[PDB]
């Protein structure tokens, strides 16, 4: 009977180990994804700011020539 | 039935980290897409205006 308890305990510990491993993998993958997305959003935000500036200037020119 | 409890109990553990990271991922994906649409629209407007000046 004791062997059954030891075996269920072993199975539990194994499932816990593999769960922790997969969880850490997911967390790492998500962290990388967040970093990448932040970089891309920085480049995109800067591009958008520059474009808004350029559009504002162009509008200023069109108006000045009225 | 044992693997259902195993997987469910597994994912319920410390799921707040993965939930914070996944939520942040969602916000960043949306912000990304909308930024891309804004860039496209702003480029169309820029080409338009440049055409207008001439
Ligand atoms: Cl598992
Ligand atoms: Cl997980
Ligand atoms: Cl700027
Ligand atoms: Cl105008």
């Amino acid at each position: 009977e004791r062997i059954k308890a030891e075996r269920k305990r072993l199975r539990n510990r194994i499932a816990a180990s593999k769960c922790r491993k997969r969880k850490l993998e997911r967390i790492s993958r998500l962290e990388e994804k967040v970093k990448t997305l932040k970089s891309q959003n920085t480049e995109l935000a800067s591009t958008a700011s520059l474009l808004r500036e350029q559009v504002a200037q162009l509008k200023q020119k069109v108006l000045s020539h009225v | 039935e044992r693997n259902k409890l195993a997987a469910a109990k597994c994912r319920n553990r410390r799921r707040e980290l993965t939930d914070r990271l996944q939520a942040e991922t969602d916000q960043l994906e949306e912000e990304k897409a909308e930024l891309e649409s804004e860039i496209a629209e702003l480029q169309k407007e820029k080409e338009r205006l440049e055409f207008v000046l001439v």
